[PDB]
RNA sequence: AUAUAUUUAAUUUUUAUAAUUAAUAAUAAUUAAUAUAAGUACGCAAGGAUUGAUUAUUGAAAAAAGAAAGAAGAAUAUAAUUUA
RNA sequence: UUGUUAAAACAAAUAAAAUAAAGUAUGAAUUAAUAUCAAAAUUUUAAUAAAAAUUAAAAAA
């Protein structure tokens, strides 16, 4: 961005009238101060100009006189509270879904997508955690797939009933800001995420296990040399250096796969909020099964995702309203379908 | 370059897991209730009692 | 200093046997995977849910 | 252990010291039975023009501790039908689209006759991100 | 220096094979197939392989400003009842030009309707043996 | 399951991959009376704990389940084998009276 | 055209939970051409502008706590598809 | 992929799939100066210096 010095901080650089802090209230003029000995030889020690002044009596006046014209300076004062969705701050907890399975669809355009359905089954806010209450350092685990309790092994258990929580299979941590937070057992619905929204993914690719130097890298694999050596570009003396050891990265034959991969800004395809299900037209790696995690893309080219131009997200999490019955609503009427895209 | 080794260096196998979990280990067996021979869960006996009913 | 303890041994004269505790009841991963794993080819006569 | 690694490894417990002595001072305020949360002076000053007259906004974002447990507590309240309902824009529409085409001048080739309103070329290319006075998108 | 490759997490290693029962995917593909029926992407059909396997079909492809049509013989259908799956194979000539196309059921941009269930297998026989020698030609010509 | 079904293609099928015919037309004879009350898993794996000296490897006994309902065999005990290897199964004193 | 040591690639088997600390500027020197920018300044004419956004590679970067001699399948991808 | 012939056949050769070649017991031989052997970088002394010095910190199977 642009670069801005500290030290361009002056009054002469400040866009709205610099105010001084002044102890508790806030003043046009530097402190004086209030020992008359400590005032150096050149301090003007100024008690009323005019012309700030009549600059910041202007400014007011002109502020509460047209609001419509000066619509934009009022974030210069009453700033937006605390506790309300914010464009460059408010980041809000993702989802666990479950790859349920692949098919192929298409757009009015005519293009193909070979997307991949994923499944939430029972998404439950469990547990805030934050380390020594620290700015920043918070983070939400929510819980998915509800089990018996003969399934867990006995210290999970421990913590579910510690919790209060139903028992959950699985349980992913999100960091998150503080005014993003949801109390503890709300239930997750799938309509937390929008057809038209870019998520980031995490999930564990299927397990090759030990494979060749060749099908690991591909062709990469065949031919691995690196060398930071001292080597004479013109004959004029004699000198280098002998590469002794191997250099860490050296790419070698291997454990393949079984590894927590992530897509970063995969554009969501369509949503079933009656079966809850997710469908994105990117092909994966993983297995049927693997509990992926859903989470928010911060931001793309430089622009932030959640803005008016595209969209409010439901923050801070989605809430059905009351008179809405899944039950009776039918498969068909719960189908939210992103608007046309073209990628080629 | 191949060298002789000395004691020490024949007695670090046995700090890891792997000659540990092999050699060194003892079994979780009881008696089977109807051979009232020590059983390991999960391996049965020929008998016919021992195969319609697990003991 | 250390020629205290190099005078004084400590020993244990005869520990307890061996034997380990009954660890059946306990938790076993091993174990834990049939817990829910399809049994019917298993039994003849007195299948059980 | 490198030396980072090992200043680092006994410098942290002391951090977590200074950070519960900072944190005492706090709660010397509950202690004498009038609990204060901790007050920040708001500033005034985070609109500037930079040296090559641009404008630059700092963002600061404080945290309510009061609001915190309010929305840990009570749940949040039903969301907005329009918003669950209307999808979210895919393409970034720009900032000043240019059209081309005016119906208002009688010859569309004539320059001198299209309207003012209709956003330039310039505009619609150098235009990309929003005006001096309005910060947000 | 160092680094793993395996993750042992919980959350990653845990699997959902057992839970998938309680979702309806069968009747969640039934849905989209018939989602797409209603929409006109596609039209439901009911046929066995030997059945539709030589039957002549004509398919136009939309495109401005002359949408393309093409009338060929169907080789080879992937699917005998209508699903999102689909998948049919079709054989057309041109003047000296021919051609083999897997046609996809549900492209809006894309129309193909065969002219009759009924097939003819000895005219099925005629269209793979062109194809074939066709083939076997353009592989003898490059090498 | 071919047994169950008893069609002609099904017993040259079994006929083509066994080793006796003698042993077909007994298996095509007895398994859908044996069987007739069973949906699946109609054999049973059971593991020994004894091992091969030989190979150090798991063995595993195989049988049919319903061995004494409807059966050319009935009321034989497995327990133990017979005197010789070529006399016939040891049977139980209370099937004792049943013939082959 | 000999089994070695240093160094590397991995693994030490469900760990409910990533990284405020080693990767000490940057995964491209925070890009970046491109239709549209322009039949337009500049040039008698011929010809010929600076230029940055949607078309692209631009998220730059390490998932280390629980009871362990079966196949981590009771195996024909259903956590028993009825079962004597 | 190449080459030969004729208006598809043969021969070469590798890189993808598939097949095999144990986790059981039996068990040598090359080699062997050696501290529970000196992870690395810098500088230097009579030829690789694994000889010395300075930084730095290199776990176990
Ligand atoms: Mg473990
Ligand atoms: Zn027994």
């Amino acid at each position: 961005p642009s670069l801005m010095r500290e030290k361009d901080r002056d009054m002469y650089h400040c866009y709205y009238p610099y105010l001084f802090d002044h102890g508790d209230k806030m003043s046009l003029y530097p402190k004086i101060p209030e020992n008359p000995r400590e005032w150096q030889p050149e301090q003007l020690q100024t008690t009323y100009d005019a012309i700030r002044e009549d600059k910041y009596d202007a400014f007011i006046r002109l502020r509460e006189k047209f609001p419509e014209l000066y619509q934009d300076t009022r974030a210069w004062d009453n700033p937006p509270p605390f506790g309300e969705f914010n464009m460059f701050y408010s980041v809000r907890f993702g989802m666990v879904g479950v790859k349920a399975f692949t098919c192929k669809d298409y757009d009015e355009l005519g293009n193909q997508f070979d997307c991949t359905a994923f499944w939430f089954p029972d998404n439950q806010v469990v547990k805030h955690s934050t380390r020594n209450g620290e700015v920043g350092t918070d983070k939400v685990y929510v819980g998915a797939m509800n089990v018996p309790v003969e399934f867990h092994k006995p210290h999970v258990a421990a913590f579910y009933k510690a919790a209060g929580v139903p028992v959950k299979h699985v349980c992913a941590g999100f960091p998150i800001t503080p005014d993003a937070y949801a109390p503890v057992g709300t239930k997750l619905d799938v309509r937390h995420f929008k057809p038209g929204q870019e998520v980031t993914i995490t999930f564990q690719n299927t397990d090759y296990g030990f494979r060749g130097v060749m099908f690991r890298h591909g062709f990469d694999g065949g031919y691995v040399w690196l060398g930071d050596s001292r080597w004479q570009r013109r004959p004029g003396a004699m000198g280098t250096e002998g590469q002794k050891r191997i250099y860490p990265g050296h790419r070698m034959a291997g454990q393949t796969g079984a590894a927590a991969e992530t897509y970063q800004g995969v554009p969501v395809w369509r949503i079933d909020y009656k079966n809850s299900l997710i469908y994105l037209p990117t092909l994966l790696d993983a297995d049927v099964g693997t509990y992926v995690r859903f989470s928010d893309t911060i931001n793309t080219k430089g622009l932030t995702l959640w803005n008016e131009h595209r969209g409010l997200p439901a923050f801070p999490t989605f809430i059905p309203p009351e008179d809405e019955d899944l039950s009776k609503l039918a498969t068909d009427e719960c189908q939210l379908k992103s608007p046309p895209l073209y990628m080629y | 370059p191949k060298r002789k080794k000395n004691p020490m260096q024949l007695r670090r196998k046995v700090y890891g897991l792997h000659f540990k979990e092999k050699y060194l280990k003892m079994e979780e067996w009881y008696y089977c209730p109807l051979c009232a021979e020590p059983k390991k869960p999960g391996e049965w006996c020929r008998r016919e009692d021992c195969r319609q009913i697990k003991p | 200093s250390k020629e205290l303890r190099l005078v004084t041994h400590n020993v244990r004269l005869r520990t307890p046997v061996r034997d380990r505790k009954c660890t059946l009841q306990y938790y076993n991963p091993i174990r834990a995977r049939f817990v829910y794993r399809r049994d019917k080819p298993l039994f003849d006569k007195y299948h059980v849910t | 252990d490198s030396f980072k690694e090992h200043y680092h490894r006994v410098h942290l417990p002391r951090r977590l010291a200074l950070q519960r002595y900072a944190r005492q001072q706090s709660l010397r305020n509950a202690a004498k039975g009038n609990v204060k949360a901790e007050e920040v002076p708001y500033k005034y000053n985070r609109w500037w023009v930079n040296e090559e007259h641009e404008f630059v906004h700092q963002y600061a974002f404080v945290e309510d501790p009061e609001v915190t447990k309010a929305k840990r507590e009570t749940l949040p309240p039903v969301t907005r039908e329009n918003i669950w309902k209307e999808p979210q824009q895919t393409f970034f529409l720009p900032f000043a689209p240019y059209v081309r085409v005016v119906d208002y001048p009688k010859d569309p080739d004539a320059k001198f006759l299209k309207p003012v309103n209709i956003p330039r070329w310039k505009d619609y290319m150098q235009r990309t991100k929003p005006v001096i006075p309005r910060t947000w998108y | 220096g160092y680094t793993r490759e395996r993750t042992n997490r919980h959350f990653f290693v845990a699997r959902a094979n057992a839970f998938f029962s309680r979702l309806p995917i069968a009747r969640v593909q039934r849905s989209l197939a018939m989602e797409a029926v209603r929409e006109g992407r596609m039209r439901p059909w009911k046929y066995t392989k030997e059945q539709i396997l030589g039957a002549p079909v004509t398919c136009n492809f939309e495109y401005n400003p002359r949408p393309v049509r093409l009338i060929g013989t169907v080789m080879d259908a992937h699917t005998e009842e209508t699903s999102i799956k689909g998948g049919l194979k079709v054989y057309a000539r041109n003047e000296e030009t021919n051609m083999m196309l897997w046609i996809p059921p549900g492209n809006p941009k894309l129309r193909h309707e065969v002219t009759s269930t009924k097939g003819s297998f000895q005219h099925y026989l005629d269209e793979r043996d062109k194809w074939d020698e066709a083939w076997i030609t353009g592989r003898a010509r490059m090498k | 399951e071919l047994a169950k079904a008893g069609d002609t293609d099904s017993r040259q099928q079994l006929a083509y991959f066994l080793h006796d015919p003698l042993m077909v037309d007994k298996a095509f004879d007895e398994y859908p009376r044996r069987f007739k009350d069973m949906n699946a898993k109609y054999a049973m794996m059971t593991r020994l704990k004894s091992r091969r000296r030989t190979d150090a490897v798991a063995m595993y006994f195989v049988e049919y389940k319903n061995r004494d309902m409807s059966d050319n065999h009935k009321g034989e005990d497995y327990s133990a084998g017979p005197e010789r290897f070529f006399l016939p199964p040891r049977i139980v004193e209370t099937e004792k009276g049943i013939q082959r």
